[PDB]
Parts: C-alpha cells; sequence; structure tokens
DNA sequence: AAACTATACAACCTACTACCTCAT
RNA sequence: UGAGGUAGUAGGUUGUAUAGU
C-alpha cells in the first residue's frame, strides 16, 4: 500500500509552491511529506527518498525547477524511480510540475516528461483539480478532508522561531518624572502695583496673572530688578497655596479649583523649563504652537556625548538631534519628551523652507533606527543636566525644582526572538511600501530641491 | 516599578470553520467564509485603461511573488486564493474621447470641469446599468495625469467635497452602485515614471501588496466575506461613533456624527446622522442633545433586532470626544433594563513613545499600559512575530483609550479593541492601529457629508470603500 | 424724577482640544 | 504611517454700552 506524496523542489528557492501545494493537499485529505515540513537539518536525505519510493510513495511529484534537477540526491532517487517503475509496472508514477516558465521542453533532463505533465504554466487552481481527478482515477486511499490538523500543523511547523514567547524585557519611556515641586505656589495679590501694559513673559521667573493676584513660583522679593515699587508691598498680603495639596487633588476653594491649581503648575513648569534651557544656550526653531530647539554644531566635542552621536552630516545639511517638552501632570509629577531632529545648511541658520526640514526629516528617519533614537534621546537629556541624578530647574532666588535625568524604565513580561538585521532592510523595504501607497502634490517642492 | 500586560493576538475565522491570524496567510491556506460564483467587471473612461487593466489581469492570474515570504506572504493565483471565475473577456468596457476634454479644459473653473466630467461619469455608468441586462459587480474607475494635473483646486494655468473619490462614492451610493477609483499611475508602474528615470511608484519586489489589497478589496466590493472573528459573544456589539468634523467652508456645519452597525460580520448597517441643527461647529462640548441621541440608539436597536432576531445585551461605543452626562442618561431612557452602556474613545493628541533597550527590533502590538479602571494605553502598532517586522514608522504611537462612563473591566474591552483592529477589510494589511470603527469612521463621515442630495443611506456597506 | 455702584454681557489674553499636507 | 503646519473653540480673563432700587 502507497499513500504519500513527495515533494522534488530546490531549496531554499521553492519553499513557495512546495509549501503552498503541501499544505493544501493535507487539507484535502492526503497524506503529504517533503523536505520543508519534515527533513529538517541533520537528517540524511537520499536513502529517506528510496526507501519512500519503494515502500510508501503512491504518486511522485518533482518540480521543475532550475537547480533542484543537478543534485546527485535527485538523480539518485529518480534512478531508484525508474527502477520502482520496472518492478511493479507502473509508468504514471512521476509527475512533472512547471513552475520555472524559463526552462522549456529540452532543459528538462532525460526521464521526465516522457509521459504526459500536468499543466501548471497558467494557475495552480486547475493543477490541483487535476492532481485530485488523477487521485480519483488511480484509486489512491485517501481520508476525507478536514483543515483542523492542517492548521494545527501549519501552526507547530511554520511558527516555531515565528511566534511570540515567554522571557523578560525591559524597556523606556519618554515621560521624566519631577523630583521635587515647589513647596509653597504663591498668590501675589500686587494690586496697583503691576503697570497696565506689563507683558508677563519678560519676568526672569515663572509667573501667570490671576484675576488681581499673580501667581507664580518665586518670593516676595524675587522681581526688585525689574520692579522697583515692590519695596512698598508687605510679605503678609499674598496667600500660599501648597503644592502637596494641588497634587493630592484635595485643595478646593471658591477661588481657584483643583483642575485649575494642576493647569497652573503645568503652565508654569513649561515656562520654568523653556527658560532654564534657554540660560543653557541651546538654538531655537521656530514651531507652531510648541518651540523645537537644536544643539549648535561644535559646542559638543567631538560631536559625541558619552561616545552617542548627537548631531553629524549629511550629504550637504548638518543635522541636530532636539527635543521638545509639554508639562503634563495627570499619570504622575512626569514631563513628557517630544523627539525632533532639526537641520540646517551649515550649523549658524535654518532652512528657509518647511517641505525641505520635512523631507529631511524622513530621510535621516530612515537612516538610523529606534535604538539611534533612545541613544540621542539619552545624550541630549544626560547633556541637559548638570549633575549626575537630576536637571536643574530654575524658578526662585532660593527655590529650585528637580527633574530626573533617566527616564522611567518600564519592562514587559514576554518578549522575542532576536533575529538578525535583514528584517531592519525589510523595515526599510515597507518605507518604499509607504513611498508607494500615497502621494499628494510633491511635484514642486521635489524639483525645487536642487 | 508597574508592569506592561501582554494581550494574545485573535485569531479570525476563515474557510470550513478554521481560525489562523493572518489574514494574508489564511486567505492562502482555506479561503474565504463563502464562496462567490465569480465576478465580471467593468471599465471607464479612455482605452489606455482597459488595456492596462488587461495586462495586469493577466498578470494577476499569474503567481507573482515577492523579495521574502517572511513579513508579506505570497500570492498563490486568484482562482487558487479564492475560487471564483475571473478571466480576460466578460469585462464591459465604455469609451471616453478627449475632444470634449480638450475643450472643457480650457474653461476658467476647475470645479465646472471636475462638475461636468463627474457627471459624465455618473450618467455614463447609470446608462449602462440600465438599458444591460448584464449585471456588473463591481465597476472599475481609470483616470489619466492630464486631468489629474492641469484640473487641481490648486493649479494655476461649497458643501462638497473637492476630493474626486469621496463626491464619486457618494452620489453612486446615492445611487446604490459599487465602484472604484484607481489612478493610472497607481498598476501601471512599469511604463510609469519621472523625467530622472526612477520611478516614484516603485513596486519592484513588492508587488505583493498591490496584489493582496486589489484581491482583496475586490472579493469585498463583490458581497463576499473573506473572515470573520473567531470568539465572540452574541448580544453584543461595536457602536463606532462618528464624530468627524464637518467643515464645508462657511455652511453651518454643526454635527454630522454618524455610527457603524459592527455587530458580527464585516458588513455595517450604517445610518446617516442628521445635519443637526444643535449649536455650531462651535459645540467643541461633543455631547448629543437628547432628541436625536435617542433616534440614533432607537435606529441601531432596531438595526440589530433585524440583523440578530434579538436585543442586543450589551453595546460598545466607540467615539473619539469625551462624554458627559445627560447624553448618558438620554442613551438610557431608551436602552432596556437588561442592557448595559459603556462609552469608550479613542485619541491620538496624547503622546508616549515606548523605546527598546537592548535589541534591534521595537515594542510590539498587545502589550498594554494601565493607569486606573476606566483610562490606559495599548499598542497595536509596532513589532508583531506574524510578520517578525514592525507595521509603524520608527517608534510606534499608541491610542490612548478612555472608558468616559460606564462599567466594563479594561482587559475585555482591550481584547474588544484589538480584534476590532484585526478587523481592517479596504486593503489586505495585517491590521491597523486604531479600531477600523475609527479608521472607517473616517471613511464615512467624509463621504457621507460630501452630497447634499442623499436622504437614506442604504444598508448595504459595500458602496463605501 | 433722580442718587450709589452694581448691572450684564462678551472681547482679548490663554491650556486642553481639534483640521488639510509632505514625502517616505 | 505620522510628523509637522493651521485655525476652531478651548475655560476663565477684564473692558464694551445698558437700567436696577
Amino acid at each position: 500500500m502507497r499513500n504519500k506524496i513527495f515533494i522534488s523542489h530546490a531549496t531554499p528557492e521553492d519553499d513557495d509552491f512546495t509549501r503552498w501545494l503541501s499544505l493544501k493537499l493535507i487539507g484535502l485529505g492526503y497524506e503529504v511529506w517533503c523536505d520543508i515540513l519534515f527533513l529538517d537539518k541533520g537528517v540524511d536525505f537520499w536513502s529517506t527518498i528510496e526507501k519512500e519510493i519503494r515502500e510508501n510513495t503512491c504518486k511522485f511529484l518533482i518540480v521543475s525547477s532550475t537547480a533542484g534537477n543537478k543534485r546527485e540526491g535527485v538523480l539518485k532517487e529518480l534512478a531508484v524511480a525508474t527502477k520502482v517503475k520496472k518492478h511493479l509496472q507502473d509508468d504514471m508514477f512521476i509527475i512533472p510540475l512547471a513552475i520555472d516558465e524559463n526552462l522549456s521542453y529540452d532543459d528538462i533532463n532525460i526521464e521526465i516528461v516522457r509521459l504526459n505533465a500536468i499543466d501548471f504554466k497558467k494557475s495552480w487552481a486547475k493543477g490541483l483539480q487535476d492532481l485530485l481527478d488523477a487521485f480519483e482515477k488511480q484509486n489512491v486511499p485517501k481520508k476525507p478532508p478536514d483543515h483542523s490538523k492542517s492548521n494545527l500543523l501549519y501552526q507547530q511547523i511554520f511558527l516555531h522561531d515565528k511566534q511570540a514567547i515567554e522571557k523578560e524585557e525591559t524597556y523606556d519611556s519618554n515621560w521624566f518624572p519631577i523630583i521635587s515641586f515647589p513647596n509653597e505656589l504663591r498668590f501675589h495679590r500686587y494690586d496697583w502695583r503691576l503697570p497696565k501694559q506689563f507683558d508677563v513673559r519678560t519676568l526672569a521667573f515663572p509667573a501667570i496673572r490671576y484675576k488681581e493676584y499673580l501667581c507664580t513660583f518665586a518670593w516676595e522679593y524675587d522681581f526688585i530688578h525689574q520692579l522697583p515699587k515692590t519695596e512698598t508691598y508687605n510679605g503678609q498680603e499674598s496667600i500660599r497655596i501648597s503644592t502637596s495639596d494641588i497634587l493630592s487633588g484635595r485643595y478646593d476653594t471658591d477661588f481657584i479649583r483643583n483642575y485649575e491649581c494642576q493647569r497652573l503648575i503645568v503652565q508654569l513648569i513649561n515656562k520654568a523649563f523653556e527658560l532654564r534651557m534657554k540660560d543653557k544656550n541651546v538654538r531655537e526653531y521656530q514651531m507652531s504652537k510648541t518651540f523645537a530647539y537644536w544643539i549648535e554644531k561644535g559646542k559638543l566635542e567631538k560631536d559625541k556625548f558619552e561616545k552617542i552621536k548627537l548631531v553629524g552630516k549629511q550629504k550637504n545639511k548638518y543635522w541636530h538631534f532636539g527635543i521638545s517638552a509639554a508639562g503634563k501632570l495627570y499619570p504622575s509629577p512626569v514631563l513628557m519628551v517630544s523627539s525632533h531632529i532639526i537641520f540646517t545648511m551649515d550649523g549658524i541658520n535654518l532652512i528657509k523652507s518647511k517641505s525641505i526640514q520635512h523631507s529631511s526629516r524622513r530621510k535621516q528617519g530612515k537612516n538610523w533606527w529606534n535604538d539611534k533614537w533612545r541613544e540621542k534621546l539619552l545624550a541630549f537629556i544626560r547633556f541637559l543636566s548638570d549633575d549626575q541624578n537630576a536637571i536643574y530647574l530654575n524658578v526662585g532666588s532660593e527655590e529650585k525644582i528637580l527633574i530626573s535625568n533617566k527616564p522611567l524604565k518600564f519592562f514587559g513580561k514576554m518578549s522575542y526572538v532576536t533575529p538578525s538585521e535583514v528584517t531592519l532592510e525589510e523595515e526599510s523595504v515597507l518605507a518604499d511600501i509607504n513611498n508607494f501607497e500615497e502621494d499628494t502634490e510633491d511635484l514642486d517642492e521635489l524639483e525645487d530641491i536642487e | 516599578m508597574k508592569e506592561l500586560i501582554y494581550i494574545e493576538e485573535p485569531s479570525i475565522l476563515f474557510a470550513h470553520g478554521q481560525k489562523c491570524t493572518d489574514p494574508r496567510d489564511g486567505l492562502a491556506l482555506f479561503g474565504p467564509l463563502n464562496q462567490i460564483y465569480g465576478i465580471k467587471s467593468g471599465v471607464v473612461g479612455t482605452q489606455k485603461g482597459l488595456q492596462i487593466f488587461k495586462s495586469y489581469l493577466d498578470k494577476i492570474q499569474k503567481p507573482i511573488y515577492n523579495h521574502n515570504n517572511i513579513t508579506r506572504p505570497m500570492f498563490p493565483g486568484f482562482e487558487a486564493v479564492f475560487g471564483c471565475k475571473w478571466e480576460s473577456q466578460n469585462i464591459v468596457f465604455k469609451e471616453i474621447t478627449d475632444e470634449e476634454i480638450r475643450r472643457y479644459l480650457f474653461n476658467a473653473s476647475t470645479h465646472k470641469r471636475t462638475y461636468d466630467l463627474v457627471t459624465l461619469f455618473n450618467d455614463k455608468i447609470i446608462t449602462a446599468n440600465k438599458n444591460d441586462e448584464e449585471r456588473v459587480d463591481v465597476w472599475f474607475v481609470i483616470v489619466p495625469e492630464e486631468i489629474y494635473k492641469y484640473c487641481r483646486p490648486n493649479s494655476v494655468l461649497y458643501n462638497y467635497d473637492a476630493q474626486f473619490h469621496d463626491q464619486l462614492k457618494a452620489r453612486l451610493l446615492e445611487h446604490t452602485i459599487p465602484t472604484q477609483i484607481l489612478r493610472e499611475s497607481t498598476l501601471a508602474w512599469r511604463d510609469f515614471k519621472n523625467t530622472f528615470g526612477a520611478p516614484i511608484r516603485d513596486f519592484s519586489k513588492i508587488e505583493g501588496h498591490l496584489a493582496w489589497t486589489i484581491s482583496t478589496a475586490a472579493y469585498y466590493k463583490a458581497g463576499g466575506k473573506p473572515w470573520k472573528l473567531g470568539d465572540i459573544r452574541p448580544g453584543v456589539c461595536y457602536l463606532g461613533l462618528v464624530y468627524k468634523k464637518i467643515e464645508k467652508s462657511k455652511n453651518p456645519q454643526n454635527a454630522c456624527c454618524a455610527a457603524q452597525m459592527f455587530l458580527d460580520n464585516g458588513d455595517g448597517t450604517v445610518f446617516k446622522g442628521e445635519v443637526g441643527p444643535w449649536y455650531n461647529p462651535e459645540k467643541g462640548e461633543y455631547h448629543l442633545k437628547p432628541k436625536e441621541a435617542k433616534a440614533l440608539l432607537t435606529q441601531a436597536l432596531e438595526s440589530y433586532k433585524e440583523q440578530n432576531k434579538s436585543y442586543p445585551k450589551e453595546v460598545f461605543i466607540h467615539a473619539r470626544t469625551r462624554f458627559n452626562d445627560e447624553e448618558w442618561n438620554a442613551f438610557n431612557e431608551v436602552t432596556p433594563k437588561n442592557t448595559n452602556l459603556v462609552g469608550v474613545t479613542i485619541t491620538k493628541s496624547k503622546p508616549l513613545k515606548l523605546y527598546k533597550t537592548e535589541g534591534a527590533f521595537p515594542i510590539m502590538r498587545g502589550n498594554a499600559y494601565i493607569v486606573d479602571e476606566k483610562k490606559a494605553f495599548l499598542w497595536t502598532l509596532g513589532f508583531v512575530p506574524k510578520l517578525q517586522s514592525t507595521l509603524s514608522m520608527e517608534v510606534p504611537n499608541p491610542i490612548f483609550i478612555e472608558i468616559n462612563k460606564g462599567e466594563a473591566e479594561i482587559q475585555q474591552v482591550l481584547k474588544d479593541i484589538l480584534a476590532l483592529t484585526k478587523l481592517n477589510y479596504n486593503a489586505c494589511i495585517y491590521a491597523d492601529g486604531e479600531p477600523v470603527t475609527l479608521r472607517f469612521a473616517n471613511k464615512i463621515g467624509e463621504i457621507l457629508t460630501a452630497s447634499t442630495e442623499i436622504k437614506t443611506p442604504p444598508l448595504a456597506f459595500k458602496y463605501y470603500i
């Protein structure tokens, strides 16, 4: 009795049709067996094919491949197939499969097309129904069709180094916690001691006008250098609000609600961050609703911070990594950071056109990857720190704010096996997919780039 | 030191009661849930589109591969992958000349030429569907590049959307006839290049994406259903509350909130929300006044009763805004006592980028960060073992889920959201970041309001993509 | 018919939101 | 795919031109 089906194909050139046809045949209720399902590495080839042809194989199937017709083992097993055809007189034993259209009638060897060949050069549906009706013509013993065990076979042979696994893995976010907040959020009631045309942003310390009061972290005598009439203001009128009440949310008065206090804290945090990192001599970029910043070329030694690339040269434009931050007080006293890259021609002035900036941002986006983003962000934040554990925010002459340099590292329960760098080239391939998917009025600025 | 929770990928059903975790692979192995007899498409426009479509049809009948099968899988063959009739013949072709196009190209109004050419397309296809006894399942649209460039609104020599596809599908949904728009450069990339020589539509090693997308879109517009959920509880339904803000210039916009009846199948018995004259575009509060609120809820309840023979046990509202008390009470006096309501919302403006310390592959798909019982983070885009790669760009951005009000476990709704992401149908992609209620919500709220000549939308969903 | 010091909104400052585009 | 670049209110802020007792 013989019921096995074998595919003779060139590895690894024709795993495609071999896999598809074998899985379709095993889903149709016919027992299939080939190299890419069973014959893994470390198993001898030709003796197994010899015994399966002499004992087990009912119909032999050979893929007419470019390189699989020249091996010694396939010739040996086709010789023993001719021997077993001479044994019990079955000249319809082998089946020629046409997949490579480059091979004509003469390129195939002496012992294949001397019998009829199944048509496979147009599509594969008529091919496998032709295989099915040949099976029915020769009355091969078959099992009723069921795709459950076919699905199980696909699950356990095609998802080995290929599915998810259980092992620990460490991650990190772009969130940076505030170590310590101001002790007192003090509302300074200056009444008439504020000029009408006073722009609040010009103050050296963060402040926000609120009704007649002034919401600020600074002391009563911190604005002397620009307000000569703050001598006359006594130190008892201004109310003090502890920030612990704001963070805990137990502060609720008719003057300022808890959410308004939290929003004021966030606003003062953003103003303090802007002024404090403007102090650190970092160049500016004009953003619509935020403020982008970049590191001037040559300020850093070797353009590396702890041997991490931060600013570099590509083609003709200089790329500068930079961050933008907005205070967020919902999940925890943290500070979220956005990841940007800012491009200059020479390192002094900006690009006049924003489309050039965006095209350069994308082009440098594909060139490096998430890991380089991580080191760039970590180097930028560590350069933004003067000490070894925090960045030194400025809100007053005697009170400061601390934000940790290290981000909030997280961790996950499961992870995956890590393959080689070819799949990063496949990520570049899907970047080409994104290139070839959508486009909209690209020609003008593309032709303007020269 | 808190942890991140992982959720397994859903297993979508396939032919003969089989479940796999990939739409491309699952279509390749087993096939669709239902088998169609065969479809007879038709082209419009010029004979150049007809011959390039015939060449692409002859090419897609042949199997086409990619650089590797690890990330983009095979295409065995249209008859071998779907079991439907598809040959070179029985395709209806119609002639559209360029003399009238050349004469109306010199008109000073771009919108006038757009109106006349779109009217030519529409009355031609209605005429073809009128006097011809032969039925056409999917009409195919091919447009030249001269009209595409010399007749743009911004090119230099308001309640209707300026984009051609939206108003085409709106005025065809008013006539309840399906069609699908392809630009000439989309599939004719063999001879479509630029003046330098490099193909802008680079499709050399990556023809499998075009193959799978075109085949799956044609089969879905054919009426067949490719895949279904594996594990689903009867009695639940997915109200994807569209809240696409309408931007018809200075016309009163107000609110055109639509909804999807994604109850058990991929189709959606959508009902068009009214123009809704309550308040103005300055209604950023984005809740629902009780009258139209219970009108939409009763329409959804009647749709579920007609499509499932029973009242729904629980209804999930999927929106993009925040919710308040009064709209919930308005929903509550028309929900039966044995039913429950939970409001989930999807937003993008909250940023959080998770990074990988060691390794060359980013944060995955299926991981999640929980803040409390009502608000959490979910990672749908990023790395995935199913393709051994990452679908997203650079570092994936998550979707911030907020249970606005209502009692629901965050894990169960997390599974619901990621299966709903795993139900993308317009293209044969793995899945997408936000749930397909939100992506298709942009679609239906952007095509539905594209015309003012419609009154009641058709119940079928195949006339939308 | 007329004295106090408010009316009784509704315009311009500002954080949470919320649109068509670029080029891969 | 998503990252800019744009205005909409966005919720409380301090000055327009009535009649309250």
